[PDB]
């Protein structure tokens, strides 16, 4: 007869899959304690032991750029205000674990190793290991319920999202006035200010402005 | 065609070191028709899933069909005067040369791309495979950045 | 036949220049259809493309 | 600074590393080795080193022969072919005196086999010789051609089924002074001499294939080798990966550790290269006779007609020549029936001298080779040879301070010899020399080593202080056999496991070699998962499948689920696997008997299992 | 052309110390040794000698404000320490094309701690296995090579 | 014609009448900006971004000319046809100007060369997206033709 462990050293039991989806029940069951450990003091959250398993699937040579890229992407996050998305914290956060390094890469998915074959999840939109249903408002994990989304209290319901490309801010549907789709590599010419139509991904054109100001990390 | 037209620095081909035993121009005349054929399909509208390039002079040139020998019964060509056994004579001996050893070492080099994608397997029980799959994804998390697998995709 | 040769002609970009070690370089016919812009410590370079 | 994979020795021992020195691990893409040239160097050997054999001209097929048993001993190092009758003869009653009745057992186990086996047993095989069309053919066909022209020519024995029987058959026609050969109608008459010279034809493309008339003797002698190799210790064959691992570190233990301390022991390895050169069918003949001592007449006739057709094999000379002409940019190619009379202009130095060398053999296009033997047909022979000549290494028949023993597998061989001194293991090892070279056992001096006990190899099954390094056998193709979805996965699945079972594959390869399965399985059949983002016309079905499902891991991997197969579950068959989590209604409409589709491998009987049109 | 006619031409009937940016291309040097540049040259800050047939830099004054240094597409080869003590402030180095043995003769460029931009290119000793990453151990310093950082971006300006 | 061969036209509009274009320049910047040749470049120029271009390129040449001894032609040339629209004021430092080209947004470096504007010293030829445009008059790093 089945047998649930929900301890926080017994997910790598069950299977990487199994890691994941229990990693996410963990940072949705305790939604509220985590966002206001990332508000207030996001260090201590980042040393924390409940996402030592996650550490694991993702590869030894990219876990410290990912980290580091995830930390600039929240503090970008915490420094504009008035752009919360629950979803993208809940997603992108576990992969900030690791020491991290100072890089240029600009991420558009990060890998993480399930039996042996690598899945990909995407840092902006739905992903197969990441889905959010937010006409019933259900996360899915790899086909697996890992619980359910309450959106807290701040939120920008209206364009801006500054949590998907680092250094610069998303401002939601594209421009055909403005320049012409840009590449992602392009991107790391424009000046402080300028904007630009880049193509983040899938088949949708998202206007971008370069961050004028630099957020840093420890 | 899409990855030829990220690049805009065409000029006039011309060459720079000729094939000493064989035939340099018909190399330059295909490459042109290449080209033109390439413009020619974005001329076009319904183009298909591949397009098969016309038969010229310097294709078979180049291919080799003109300079194809041809059939002939022994009875017909025996009274030639160099009419000899096929070459099957040892190739002349060449000294080593030190760009091999450039190549092997850049072939073994890190490169920044994931070239193999692998599909799934079933979950690891017994501790053995646990020792199996542990050693597995340590080469190939080793590995699958490596030119190597360039090579093999390519 | 399984052993049927089949001719082919096979056009490969590269940005080396064959005038460097010429040896290695004896059954093929290189010609120079491009130049690339390259970004270096001194800006954007223009260096020959060969084929 | 600069890679050498090489230097990797320089701190592991060679034998953990041997993998790095086999480049293939395959088959190679350019097959050097055939031709005809090849075989004109073959035969010139073979009658070189015979050459102080007495020579005679034949009665039946008109070609000549040597005979090199009995004649002069070699004096210098270099290859010999005079193997000693006597010599033969009185190593195999050594053998049978050390390991008493073998020959006995073995000639009454197998005459039932010999009289129990049916003609069907002929259609497996390799490529066959077809002296109907000649030409290298199917087994089937040939046989299928075969037993229509004996039909034809009211031979019709062969009817009954029985295999010896239709080896009577082929001697009734051989007897016969000429038959009638009729293609589609163009009728062709094959006089004695003709038919004769074709059914003792050995053709090249086991390089050598022989014809139909030969398969039959060479199966039973095969077999009668074989049976008594199993009683043999030292035979290498037919065993399989673990008892040949086994077999090296016992012979070491029986050879090391009763010895003395004050005794030194040392190993040998050498390959015996061109192993068929030295072998004449008529020292095969020899050793038949005499392990067929007092045994039913008719049991010793068929088992004795394969080596006395072979001293008389008649070898094919590959398909030809290709001349080429610069000049005029000409080419064309020259069959070998007309190699007996043709200039030799043409051809360079060494292939006009082989030409001269082998001109005054060519019988009918087609040279006449009584000395030497061909590869693959009579190897288990060899190896009773070889073991006679270990055996005949105890401390009794030595008479010696030294002793020896080792393996022989016909391809490669092992001796351990230890004597109490320096010199003694000199002596042991030029003995053992000189004894293998009288019966024909040629040991190559410049492909074997002599080093102390413990560390050798022997049919790549390398040896380091216990443990053994088997790389004998290659890696198979992990595809799609082409069948149907179960027919495939069932067949892959058991070929992976049974090559972990047995030919030494790592468990690790093992998971990627499933891991490229699944991947060429899913590109070849357009079946990927659900959750992959791949398109086809395929995937829009199989999409809506995997939203009805309840349970992905039920559906099959042919039906875009999930691979659960792993070192634990290979053998269960892939239906069974997911039988309890396959919905109810899934497992209904699976395996419906009604399905129109409808009217070896363990699977199952799904829809997934169709015929292809 | 010669070294000191090049200089002069380039100077525009100006005093030696109030260029920004000097261009000596396909100039030529007796004895392949570094003629006309001496220390007046103070305000130099964007220097490019190609094909100029100098054998080394050994004749190379202080140019304190000397930054973006190209030596490419030359034969130079030797030691660099006079590079590393006459000037050193460089932030941008090239030696595409020069002739270098290995990592032996290009160490004393580790001591200029502000070169931003190291570029090689069609040498001896990017033949080495790993040479990207060996190089980058001995400069750490370093942060672009051959245009390419330690994670293979394109540098920009 | 397109608006490949449209850029090469207008550089090649721009490089036939220089040493009026270069008098006008320095006397007259206003009337030699409005004029109408200019108008196709613009077209390809997104109407988003033109009135900022046209701003940095003026101020741009407003330190040219207000600094002496550091003329250069080409950078000029490059920069001329941006400078035809509504001048927006803009703080930020451009380092890549668009340039539509078929639904393909090309850039130009204002410093060193690029595929849009190639200009090669060695042989002082001047190039657009491959296509020959032509080559400056001059030899002597002074001024002066006469060589």
């Amino acid at each position: 007869l089945t047998i649930t462990y929900s301890s926080s050293m017994m997910w790598e039991i069950n299977g990487p899959e199994s890691v994941l989806v229990n990693t996410y029940q963990w940072i949705i069951r305790n939604w509220e304690n985590v966002k206001i450990q990332w508000s207030q003091d996001p260090t201590m959250l980042y040393n924390k032991m409940e996402f030592e398993p996650f550490q694991s699937l993702v590869p030894k040579a990219a876990r410290g750029q990912y980290s580091g890229f995830v930390r600039v992407l929240f503090q970008q996050m915490r420094d504009v205000l008035g752009t919360f998305d629950t979803v993208q914290i809940i997603k992108l956060l576990p992969f900030a674990a690791a020491p991290p390094e100072q890089s240029r890469m600009q991420f558009s998915s990060l890998t993480v190793n399930v039996r042996g074959s690598g899945m990909r999840i995407v840092v902006r939109g739905n992903s197969p290991v990441f889905n959010y249903n937010k006409a019933t408002k259900r996360l899915t994990v790899l086909g697996k319920d890992a619980g359910a989304l309450m959106e807290d209290p701040d939120e920008g319901t209206a364009g801006v999202e500054s949590a998907v490309l680092r250094g610069f801010l998303i401002l939601g549907k594209e421009n055909k006035r403005y320049g012409p789709a840009l590449s992602i590599n392009e991107l790391s010419n424009l000046a402080k200010g300028e904007k630009a139509n880049v193509l983040i991904g899938q088949g949708d054109v998202v206007l971008v402005m370069k961050r004028k100001r630099d957020s840093s990390i420890l | 065609i899409k990855c030829m037209k990220t690049f805009f620095g065409w000029k006039e081909p011309n060459i720079i070191k000729p094939h000493e035993k064989g035939i340099n121009p018909n190399y330059l005349l295909t490459w042109k028709q290449v080209l033109a054929e390439l413009q020619d399909i974005k001329n076009e509208e319904k183009i298909p899933r591949t397009k098969n390039m016309k038969k010229t002079s310097q294709l078979k040139w180049a291919l080799g069909e003109n300079m194809a020998p041809e059939k002939v019964d022994f009875e017909d060509c025996k009274d030639v005067n160099d009419l000899k056994q096929y070459d099957s004579d040892e190739p002349e001996p060449r000294s080593l040369a030190c760009w091999i050893q450039s190549e092997f070492n850049k072939a073994c080099e890190l490169t920044d791309s994931s070239w193999v994608e692998l599909d799934e397997i079933g979950e690891d029980v017994a501790p053995i495979e646990h020792i199996a799959s542990m050693r597995r994804n340590y080469f190939t998390a080793e590995v699958s950045h490596c030119r190597a697998t360039e090579y093999i995709m390519k | 036949n399984d052993t049927d040769v089949v001719n082919f002609v096979s056009m490969e970009f590269s940005l080396t220049d064959p005038r460097l070690e010429p040896h290695k370089w004896e059954k093929y016919c290189v010609l120079e259809i491009g130049d690339m812009l390259l970004r270096t410590a001194v800006g954007q370079v223009s260096r020959p493309m060969f084929l | 600074m600069d890679v050498n994979p090489t230097l990797l020795f320089l701190k592991v021992p060679v034998q953990n590393a041997i993998s790095t020195t086999f480049p293939y691990t395959g088959d190679p893409p350019y097959s050097h080795g055939t031709g005809t040239g090849y075989t004109m160097d073959t035969v010139n050997r073979t009658h070189k080193y015979s050459e102080k054999g007495k020579w005679t001209t034949n009665t039946e097929t008109g070609a000549p022969q040597l005979n090199p048993i009995d004649g002069p001993l070699p004096e210098d190092n270099e290859p010999s072919g005079y193997a000693q009758t006597d010599c033969v003869l009185e190593a195999m009653a050594f053998l049978e005196e050390s390991h008493p009745g073998i020959f006995e057992n073995s000639c009454l186990e197998t005459m039932e086999i010999v009289q129990q086996t049916r003609v069907d047993k002929l259609t497996q095989g390799r490529q066959t010789y077809d002296w109907t069309l000649n030409r290298n053919q199917p087994a089937a066909t040939a046989l299928a051609n075969t037993i229509e022209v004996f039909r034809s020519n009211g031979l019709t024995a062969n009817e009954s089924g029985r295999l010896i029987d239709f080896l009577k058959d082929v001697m009734d026609s051989m007897d016969k002074e000429e038959m009638e050969i009729t293609t589609h109608k163009k009728k062709q008459r094959l006089n004695k001499r003709s038919y004769l010279i074709r059914a003792l034809t050995l053709n090249t493309m086991a390089i050598a294939t022989p014809g139909m008339q030969i398969r039959g003797f060479v199966y039973f002698v095969e077999a009668l080798a074989r049976s008594i190799c199993e009683k043999l210790e030292q035979s290498g064959l037919p065993v399989g990966g673990n008892e040949k691992k086994a077999k090296l570190a016992n012979v070491v233990r029986k050879m090391m550790t009763n010895s003395q301390d004050t005794e030194l022991s040392f190993t040998i390895t050498g390959d015996n290269t061109k192993w068929n050169e030295n072998q004449n069918p008529r020292m095969f003949l020899a050793m038949i006779t005499y392990i067929t001592r007092n045994q039913p007449e008719w049991f010793r006739n068929v088992l004795s007609i394969a080596p006395i057709m072979f001293s008389n094999k008649m070898a094919r000379l590959g398909k030809g020549y290709m001349f080429e002409s610069k000049s005029m940019k000409l080419r064309t190619q020259v069959p070998a029936e007309m190699l007996a009379n043709i200039d030799l202009k043409y051809f360079n130095k060494s292939t006009r001298e082989k030409i001269e060398k082998i001109r005054p053999l060519l019988i009918d296009g087609t040279a006449s080779l009584s000395p030497g033997m061909m590869m693959g047909m009579f190897n288990m022979l060899s190896t009773v040879l070889g073991v006679s000549i270990l055996n005949l290494g105890q401390k009794k028949y030595t008479k010696t301070t030294y002793w020896w023993d080792g393996l022989q597998s016909s391809d490669d061989f092992a001796l351990i010899v230890n004597a109490p001194n320096h010199e003694g293991i000199q002596a042991g090892v030029d003995r053992f020399y000189r004894t293998c070279k009288l019966v024909g056992i040629n040991m190559s001096k410049k492909k074997s080593y002599i080093n102390r006990t413990g560390t050798f190899e022997f049919t790549s099954f390398f040896y380091r202080y216990g443990f053994v390094a088997n790389f004998s056998m290659e890696l198979p193709s992990f595809g799609v056999s082409g069948i149907n979805e179960s027919a495939d996965m069932s067949v892959g699945v058991t070929v992976i496991k049974n090559n972990m079972i047995n030919n030494d594959l790592g468990p690790a390869t093992a998971q990627m070699a499933l891991q490229l399965f699944i991947k060429d399985y899913r590109y070849t059949y357009r079946c990927h998962r659900g959750d992959t983002q791949i398109q086809t016309r395929r995937a829009f079905e199989l999409g809506k499948l995997w939203e009805q499902t309840r349970s992905k891991a039920g559906l099959l991997v042919s039906d875009g689920g999930p691979n659960l197969y792993n070192i634990r579950n290979l053998h269960i068959p892939e239906v069974c696997l997911k039988w309890e989590l396959m919905d109810e209604d899934y497992q209904g409409r699976l395996c419906n008997p009604m399905n129109p589709f409808v009217s070896e491998y363990d699977a199952v009987a799904t829809t997934h299992s169709w015929i292809p049109k | 052309m010669e070294m000191g006619r090049r200089i002069h031409l380039e100077l525009r009937n100006r005093t030696p110390s109030d260029v920004k940016e000097l261009v000596l291309d396909n100039s030529r040097s007796n004895e392949g040794k570094l003629e006309g540049l001496t220390d007046e040259f103070e305000e130099l800050e964007f220097l490019s000698t190609i094909n100029v047939g100098l054998t080394s830099i050994a004749n190379l004054p202080k140019l304190n404000k000397l930054k973006k240094l190209e030596l490419s597409d030359n034969r130079v080869s030797g030691g660099l320490e006079v590079l590393a003590e006459k000037c050193p402030n460089l932030t941008h180095l090239n030696l595409s094309g020069n002739k270098i043995k290995d990592l032996s003769t290009i160490e004393p460029l580790k001591k200029l701690e502000n070169l931003k931009s190291l570029d090689l290119f069609n040498c001896e000793v990017t033949n080495l296995n790993d040479y990207r990453e060996n190089v980058f151990k001995l400069l750490p310093q370093l942060t672009y090579l051959d245009g390419y950082d330690r994670d293979d971006k394109e540098a920009p300006d």
